């Protein structure tokens, strides 16, 4: 069916033209068991105050646009009380729910690829050098891809067909993905569990997964139609818990 | 049997409302359409299997990971032994096979292939006994030997193997020796909590070093030797498969690249020839 | 100790013997005959089970 | 103070107090100037990996008429080290009242994301800091020595583990000993 | 017995000369039941990250000192994550545990009265006027009493024998109280439950209770002894829960 | 399983008279305080073990104990063979590991690693057969060979092993051969009853000698060889653990030292940086 | 003669075989799987058993 509703915390999300819900690699986000845990102290578990939908900034799908990416959970640094527990606790563990919505018309056309890339290590633009943190993820805005080659000395290689990683951009469909076809679809929701090699990790020096939105089939329309087609991203943490409470840093 | 492939059940003509070919990729779903939905097929008993395509049969083949040379000369004591910070990034044929998966957990056999020669110049040997090599593994933080004939070559706790030339290659087994629960091939993050330092997997690689030397002075001439290390991962579990790499590697500590074309060119979009 | 297992032959004296000599589990031979698979996690990672003959949308 | 007996002693004093730290060191039991040469850290240098929870016991060796209260804090490594008792009270801390029982065990928990930490640590497997601050201060009667001495102890709990034997980088030689 | 230990969260408090534990008006701090609750939405319940011991600032008991007061929960505005949930949630409900410690000597003497006054409405110093909020409670320091009459136009009447409320200072012993006699006692711990007329209340415009420390028998000593006797207050919230999550204000 | 570590049982808040943190070190007692007494913990199932930290896994690793050289020349018959009064004090890496315990009782495997070379000079060999070495153990009091080609190299009762170059290293097993009931690493006492003589462990070391030689004359040139002895103590029981050593060793028969600092320096007492 | 014992594996065909070939007990392999311990002799070497929760003095 095409109508869904996802209620988390004090916030709901209603859609009327939905494809389905892709759920990670099969499993649902849950809490850390006693069989796998290694932190000795008691973990905190804020149910409603942390696990709720946060709406990020809006971008503009232009006719010459090529792609964007957000790195998580760094994109929700100043989003409510989820970002306040990250500063006070040394450890964190959470799953997510990534709702991406872009409605245009019956007369517009286009396509998007919404992947969630775990451990998306990204390559620099000047080889024999290294990126900096200010070039990987902005504070709330989207870092975009470039159609041509990136010339910078400390930026990500933001070419689009190599996906910023050195791999084929068509082969990104292994990861949990949907497609926003403006002919059939309106929104794309992806539920990602906690994917890491360690049971918990500090969510300041480790981007857990990267959300990429890439238009494979570009946007065209007619001059009678609208000329502003925005994309909005709404991400909710799910089953979040923390350890290691100390002073806030930073700040 | 195990683990065979599915058979094609026989099919006749049809006129149905249940069309299986028409689907929707927008849900992020790969279709389960077998050939019996779009054409008439016959009952064949497919006896093929996928034993050669499992994870354990794909990775349990030894590959070279380093090539190290060392002398037996006098002077320049850095050439009298070789060093290796343990990596799986220096030789590309095993680096690309590992980097189809994000995480990996396995045991390993490590085979050392040492092959020597006689160095040229005046005052050659003309009668030499066999050579013997000591291949010491230093876990992270141990005493590093500054040269050959050092106190750190005693190795009361470091595992060392002694090997005379002419016999079978040396081989031992190593368990899953990581700190975490999987060898992270990719690490999207930093080393310091202030988002500064070393971006990438090079901060997670803390496995130790490998040192190899001649335990014999000789006293007449020089003989170089070439240690080649071979890695065979066994008892392998793997998680989160990645796309295979497209651009060629540049560095042994980075995923840095230069942007390459997606495929090789062809003449036309409809180029069924020739 | 004699773990008699079957060899690899193609479907149209097939048994072998194996002893574990060393005291460590990492010393064993490779597990070349574990042929499980579960491709539904990447092919069908949905919340609702999708039928082929029924329409998707 | 390393070529004398004064390395093992902690100075505490009188007036007024409490805008001063008592001591402070990183939590690195295998690689530190503080406690790699103790009984716990000597056996740790024979191994590469370590895990578990570490105890710290503090004896007050002042006079029997001296009072006092201290704050014994431990901080996870996520943020900057604390500079006063307002930043150090948020971490794991106990409050030690000096009385008839003259010892207090500050038990550092095992909080990390990995099951094991390296002995020769780095920026990845850092464990944090251990600080000590005045809660109230020393109050001595007239005729008593105004300054005292705290001793520090370190041992392992019953869930400590080591792994991956290696040689210690602690002893060396050049030739054979005759 | 004289030795106790109170463990809450990742923090313990050890004492060796204790009187007892006064527990409010008999009852223990608990969570809000479903029989009495009026907020419809799900409440958050941070166990370890909020309910732990917070050490306030230290004061100096001089020989001419007369008293201090702290208003709660305004004194823990910038104390950890307890103060971060107060800004994000419109409603709050918590009990407390007030440990006050002051060790001097066998040769010092003095006494203190540690009361917890629910709804301690305080009178201005200029009658036919009204106090301001900056004169009732500082950001972390203690507001003190004055031995003489207060002359200010917008301050609390900080005379000590009227206790700043208009009542007798000897009759403050109805409230949950202990005494720090330096002859017999070292610390004073008081467990206060949630006392209000409403089930929950916004903890910015309503000081729930005021902690007062008043020396009835003053401090004297000899010149050989120490001349700095400080008092330290350590307060832990207990069974804290919140409702009404909106934007942070303030700030 | 065996031998795992204890789990942390879950803990809530408390207000008790039973304080477990306050203790007294004056009784000479190390406290049994687990983290559940001073903070709230959660139930984790700790699956770690202490198999790698036992006595047998700590000492059953071979370490070098001697390095001995000998010739095949003509003239100076003391260089034609090597000697060793059997010690565990000459190489430091095994000396420090033994000296964490006062007493020790074990069996042993002894591996000989011999590595030769060709000595320089005129009249070289240019065609030599393989070398063979005889490694005779003389229990205390036996006939000492004065040189190579002696009558004492018959060894009708002394255990000798003959080893050609090019094969695997020689290895045999030795039981607990002490006079007492434990190898005393430390001996606070004298040798004579009048409190005179040899103070220390050097009077208790009566284990015999080890002699190694070439059994072949050659008749043309000189070839030096280097015997390296390796000790692996197995079936180990140990008693009365000692503090590990601080100052570096000087002598092979003494605990004499020079007074060293207790640790390395740091900038301040409160030096949490950087 | 076939002393079938268990290998070393980590808790989330594990048996090996061992023969004693030589006539001496010092000829055997190492006793690497004897994991007993008794730390009470050095941690609690007291005459009276001390309780944690009860005060020492
Ligand atoms: C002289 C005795 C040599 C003993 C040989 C042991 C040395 C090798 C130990 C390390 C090998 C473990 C496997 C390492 C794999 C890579 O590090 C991972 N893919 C990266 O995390
Ligand atoms: C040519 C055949 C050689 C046979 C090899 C046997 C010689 C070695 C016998 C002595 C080794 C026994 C172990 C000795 C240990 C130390 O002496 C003790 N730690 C000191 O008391
Ligand atoms: C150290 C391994 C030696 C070879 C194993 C002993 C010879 C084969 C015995 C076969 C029966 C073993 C008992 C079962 O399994
Ligand atoms: C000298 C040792 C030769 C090898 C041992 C004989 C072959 C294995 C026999 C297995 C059954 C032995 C009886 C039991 O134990």
């Amino acid at each position: 069916d095409r109508v869904r509703s996802i209620t988390l915390g004090n916030s709901t999300i209603t859609t009327q033209e939905c494809a389905n819900v892709v759920v990670g690699y099969g499993v649902w986000p849950s809490y850390l068991q006693d069989n796998e845990a290694t932190a000795e102290d008691q973990p905190t578990q804020p149910d409603v105050a942390t696990c709720r939908f946060y709406t990020l900034d809006s971008i503009q799908w232009q006719k010459e646009s090529d792609g964007w990416w957000w790195k998580f959970p760094e994109a929700l640094k100043n989003m409510g009380l989820f970002g306040q527990n990250m500063e006070y606790h040394y450890l964190g563990r959470s799953g997510y729910t990534i709702h991406v919505q872009c409605n245009a018309s019956k007369f517009h056309q286009g396509c998007l690829l919404v992947v969630c890339v775990p451990e998306a290590e990204m390559g620099c633009s000047d080889v024999e050098r290294e990126v900096v943190a200010a070039s990987l993820s902005s504070e709330d805005t989207a870092k975009s891809f470039s159609r041509t080659e990136s010339n910078g000395q400390h930026t990500v290689q933001t070419v689009v067909y190599n996906a910023g990683m050195g791999v084929g951009v068509g082969n990104l469909t292994i990861f949990p993905h949907q497609w926003i076809n403006l002919r059939t679809n309106n929104s794309a929701t992806i539920v990602m569990p906690y994917i890491n090699s360690v049971p918990m990790d500090n969510m300041f020096r480790h981007y857990n997964f990267t959300l990429m939105i890439i238009p494979f089939a570009k946007l065209e329309y007619t001059e009678q139609a609208s000329n502003y087609v925005p994309i909005t991203v709404t991400v909710a943490p799910m089953c979040a818990e923390y350890n290691g409470l100390r002073l806030a840093s930073h700040q | 049997a195990v683990a065979r492939v599915a058979d094609t059940m026989p099919t006749g003509p049809r006129n149905t409302e249940s069309v299986p070919a028409l689907t929707a990729v927008e849900t992020g779903h790969t279709s389960q359409v077998v050939p019996g939905d779009t054409m008439q097929t016959r009952h064949v008993k497919n006896y093929h299997s996928r034993t050669e395509s499992s994870i354990e049969n794909f990775l349990c083949r030894a590959a070279c990971v380093y090539i190290a040379t060392y002398k037996s000369a006098g002077g320049t004591p850095t050439e009298r032994y070789a060093s290796w910070r343990i990596n799986t990034r220096q030789m590309v044929q095993l680096r690309r096979k590992f980097e189809l998966f994000t995480y990996l957990r396995f045991d390993m056999e490590i085979t050392f292939v040492i092959t020597s020669t006689q160095d040229p110049g005046t005052q050659l040997a003309q009668d030499m006994p066999v050579l013997t090599h000591q291949i010491m593994y230093i876990p992270p933080g141990g005493p590093v030997p500054n040269s050959a004939t050092d106190f750190a070559w005693q190795s009361s706790t470091n595992p060392s193997i002694f090997w005379t030339e002419g016999c079978a290659p040396a081989r031992m087994s190593v368990p899953f020796i990581s700190i975490g629960n999987a060898y992270s091939n990719f690490y999207d993050g930093w080393s310091h909590f202030t988002q500064e330092g070393v971006y990438g997997f090079n901060s997670l690689n803390n496995m130790g070093h490998i040192y190899v030397r001649h335990v014999n002075e000789q006293s007449l001439g020089v003989s170089t030797s070439t240690l080649r290390v071979y890695f065979k991962p066994k008892h392998v579990r793997a998680w989160v498969p990645r796309p295979p790499r497209l651009s060629p590697y540049v560095k042994s500590s980075n995923v840095n690249f230069k942007p390459t074309a997606v495929t090789t060119e062809r003449k036309d979009i409809n180029d069924v020839g020739t | 100790g004699a773990q008699v297992s079957t060899q690899k032959t193609g479907a149209h004296t097939i048994h072998y013997t194996n002893i574990n000599y060393y005291k460590d589990a990492a010393s064993n031979s490779a597990n070349r005959q574990d042929f499980t698979q579960d491709p539904s996690k990447f092919t069908e990672p949905m919340k609702d089970v999708m039928i082929k003959s029924l329409p998707a949308l | 103070n390393i070529n004398s007996m004064e390395a093992y002693r902690i100075p505490v004093t009188g007036g007024d107090q409490l805008h001063t730290q008592v001591f402070g060191f990183q939590m690195q039991p295998g690689l530190n100037s503080v406690f790699k040469r103790t009984l716990l850290g000597e056996i740790l240098n024979y191994y590469a990996h370590w895990s578990g929870s570490v105890k710290l016991t503090f004896v007050f060796c002042g006079s029997a008429m001296a009072t006092g209260k201290f704050l014994l804090a431990y901080s996870p490594p996520g943020a900057s080290p604390p500079q006063n008792r307002k930043q150090a009270m948020l971490g794991t801390h106990v409050i030690w009242d000096v009385g008839l029982q003259s010892s207090c065990v500050l038990c550092i928990p095992w909080i990390s994301q990995t099951h094991y930490r390296l002995v020769q640590q780095d920026e990845y497997t850092s464990a944090g800091y251990v600080t000590c601050w005045y809660q109230t201060g020393l109050i001595v009667p007239p005729g008593a020595p105004p300054s005292c001495t705290i001793l520090c102890f370190a041992s392992a709990c019953n869930d400590f583990s080591v792994r991956m034997l290696r040689d210690t980088p602690f002893i060396e030689q050049t030739q054979l000993l005759q």
